[PDB]
DNA sequence: CCCGCGTTTTAACCGCCAAGGGGATTACTCCCTAGTCTCCTGGCACGAGACAGAAAAAAACAACGAAAACGGCCACCACCCAGA
DNA sequence: TCTGGGTGGTGGCCGTTTTCGTTGTTTTTTTCTGTCTCGTGCCAGGAGACTAGGGAGTAATCCCCTTGGCGGTTAAAACGCGGGGGACA
């Protein structure tokens, strides 16, 4: 191995009279290519597979003198004016500023105080419990001499005092709700990482359905008239959108003929995407929702940008108190049809005679005024 | 208040063991089998074609010498009064036959 | 390769042929048509079609060519 | 071709362990298995294709699979030979 | 930790179609190998001689096994702090 | 002022380290002997030169079967739950 020498090599005084280049050799046969070196034609293979069994004319290097230096507009500057891989805080991956000693590995923005990337400590960083376990010596009474003695310093609060003692000796962690209080409502559901999902959320699709689909197959019932199995599949019947009240296929001799169809999520009506005003299926992000149901937000303009919501779906402490019925009885919205979060059970003739008396005595109101 | 049928553990074992002593047919799926052979040849020789004999001897062979190495693994695992193979068998039974070093 | 990239709806064509072009898929087009004429029966004229295909023949000594191809099929098979 | 040792699923190592006459089988079992297997189709294949080049073919023949067994010692019948 | 049983999913298996790479064979021709006579020099057998190594005796040292010292852990006593 | 709890010091017991002598083995210098290596001579196996024949190389043809792909059925593989019997300390 030559040593790498400097190319400028002066000879007497620094005249440089004698130059070395850098062998070249490597950057030259690097296989780098998107198949074989470079300065390397087709390899035999490739031959064999990829075979079949003017210069006056351009006008190229004429352009240096016709290219103006162009110099306009503002122009002047505008002058002016061994260790783990996820994060044991969140639970989850990126970069780790691992302990030397501890087992343990946190984000650099899920620690305390937050560190900055380019700005660390540097030297040797210890968790929390490794810097309470060296604080401790792990033996109980001296441990006790320090936390009795931690109890009465703060009888102010000794209400709460071995809260206060113990957050020293634990790392940084995540805020999650306890299941207890999720349970109270079935429909929601924690995600893969802690993407807190709800019941308006699409099942994911698995890579075979996606990366491994042959051409007319997934988000590919756009390419060809082979998903003409837009028929019920239950039934076997055809499935017709809400307003055109028709399902439209063609035939294999006429697919331009046909109009694509879809099915709500939450409720199984078809739908033509020519119906209801939509470029794709939807096969990702959220479930579908037709333009059928009943609103979940309800913002009001009065601004008063007055928000009503839907109370979310209680366990079986949900209760249901019967009306009376008739006129009055203002629910908020929350309603269950019957032939504290307390879900009202409005009939059906109820529903008529309040829509008939809203509109009318609306009509006498606007009368008089 | 009733119960399923579980057949108590190594029952369903020693039935498995009977009905695949009484048979001949190839255990091993012969696709996953063949794909495995050509991934293997691959590395040996580019572009080799296989004549389905040539896959099926091959897997004969195979199927063939594990069963012997599962005999002789089995005797090693009673030998230490034990009832599982465990990976430390499989590698005393390779050393004896001389196979590993 | 360069005229088959541009071949995407022939190049699933020959297999998608086997599938729709079948007893099954004639009569369920037809079908469908027929739904969606009583659907519009359903929820509007009830009383008018008479008819779901129209199929149309503009040109004769077309058959004559489907009759030639027919023949060579019988002769080889 | 990627992956294909897997395709040696764990209940078919389990049928060739029950024809073997073991009843109970170690989890870690099916790991060491594919690698014995592996190393044995090494082998194998290595003096198949080696007889197949040396018959100038690019198809390996049953018969060199047969004559790569009997070089290493386990004769096989039933393929010819 | 592994067997057993059960839903649930995957892909193996079958069968059927289309294509052509390459196995297998045939015919032609020549270049390589067998065969043979004459020539000789490399390899073998025999003899010899001497130094590499076996042996050996003695010393050095390098693995095996007991009581004292040091350190760590447990128990007891003394002192200090906290509670009654 | 008395009793209980915790800390500090002292004593006792256990573990570890060292600390030592004892055999066993390795190393070192001297001796000497017999096998390894070299030389000599002969001969027979290898080389050289030449002829004859056919085994194999090479081109051309063809017809098998190996590859690829595609769809439908469903058998098998996977994943999960649960428990108990086997590994192992
Ligand atoms: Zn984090
Ligand atoms: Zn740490
Ligand atoms: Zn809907
Ligand atoms: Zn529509």
């Amino acid at each position: 191995e030559e040593e790498p020498k400097e190319l400028l090599e002066k000879d007497s005084k620094g005249n440089i009279i004698k130059l070395n280049e850098p062998s070249t050799i490597s950057e030259d046969s690097k296989v780098s290519v998107t198949g074989l070196p470079l300065n390397k034609g087709p390899s035999e293979k490739i031959k064999r597979e990829s075979l079949w069994n003017n210069r006056n004319d351009l006008k190229t290097f004429l352009t240096e003198n016709m290219t103006e230096e162009s110099n306009i507009r503002s122009t002047i500057g505008w002058n002016g004016d061994e260790n783990e891989d996820f994060c044991s805080a969140c639970n989850q991956s990126g970069s780790f500023l691992c302990c030397d000693t501890c087992p343990k590995s946190f984000h650099f923005l899920c620690l305390d105080p937050p560190i900055d990337p380019n700005n660390l400590p540097k030297g040797d960083w210890h968790c929390n419990e490794c810097k309470f376990k060296i604080f401790i010596n792990n033996s109980m009474a001296t441990l006790k001499k320090i936390e009795s003695n931690f109890i009465k310093q703060n009888n102010n609060v000794k209400i709460f005092a071995k809260l206060l003692f113990n957050i020293d000796s634990h790392n940084p962690k995540q805020f999650q709700l306890p299941n207890y209080i999720k349970e109270t409502f079935p429909a929601v559901k924690t995600g893969s990482r802690g993407q807190y999902s709800d019941e308006n959320d699409k099942i994911p699709l698995t890579d075979r359905q996606l990366f491994n689909t042959s051409y007319g197959q997934s988000i590919t019932k756009l390419d060809s008239y082979n998903p003409d199995t837009h028929i019920d599949s239950n039934s076997g019947k055809f499935l017709i959108c809400y307003k055109c009240n028709q399902t439209r296929l063609g035939s294999w001799s006429h697919p331009e003929n046909s109009r694509l169809i879809m099915t709500c999520d939450y409720c199984q009506t078809p739908w033509h995407l020519d119906c209801v005003p939509r470029a794709s299926f939807k096969n990702l992000g959220s479930k579908w929702k037709c333009p059928l149901h009943s609103p979940t937000k309800v913002y009001k303009k009065i601004v008063n940008y007055k928000v009503w919501k839907k109370q979310r779906l209680i366990n079986k402490n949900q209760l249901y108190y019967e009306p009376l019925q008739k006129i009055g009885y203002q629910n908020n919205g929350n309603i269950q049809i019957i032939p504290d979060f307390k879900i009202t059970q409005i009939d059906e003739n109820s529903i008529k005679y309040d829509f008939f008396d809203k509109i009318y005595k609306s009509k006498m109101v606007q009368k008089r005024k | 208040v009733k119960k399923p049928h579980r057949y108590r553990p190594g029952t369903v074992a020693l039935r498995e063991i009977r009905r695949y002593q009484k048979s001949t047919e190839l255990l091993i799926r012969k696709l996953p089998f063949q794909r495995l052979v050509r991934e293997i040849a691959q590395d040996f020789k580019t572009d080799l074609r296989f004549q389905s004999s040539a896959v099926m001897a091959l897997q004969e062979a195979s199927e063939a010498y594990l069963v012997a190495l599962f005999e002789d693994t089995n005797l090693c695992a009673i030998h230490a009064k034990r009832v599982t193979i465990m990976p430390k068998d499989i590698q005393l039974a390779r050393r004896i036959r001389g196979e590993r070093a | 390769v360069f005229f088959k990239s541009l071949d995407h709806l022939g190049l699933t064509f020959k297999q998608a042929d086997k599938k729709l072009l079948t007893t099954k898929q004639l009569i369920s087009e037809i079908s469908s048509i027929k739904v969606d004429q009583t659907n519009k029966k359903i929820h509007w004229l009830t009383p008018k079609p008479k008819s779901q295909l129209d199929f149309d023949f503009p040109d004769k000594n077309i058959f004559y060519d489907i009759l030639c191809l027919a023949d060579t099929f019988i002769t080889h098979t | 071709l990627r992956d294909n040792i897997q395709g040696i699923t764990k209940p078919a190592i389990r049928r060739l362990a029950r024809r073997g006459g073991v009843k109970r089988i170690s989890g870690l079992i099916y790991e060491e298995t594919r690698g014995v297997l592996k190393v044995f189709l090494e082998n194998v294949i290595r003096d198949a294709v080696t007889y197949t080049e040396h018959a100038k073919r690019k198809t390996v023949t049953a018969m060199d699979v047969v004559y790569a067994l009997k070089r290493q010692g386990r004769t096989l019948y039933g393929f010819g030979g």
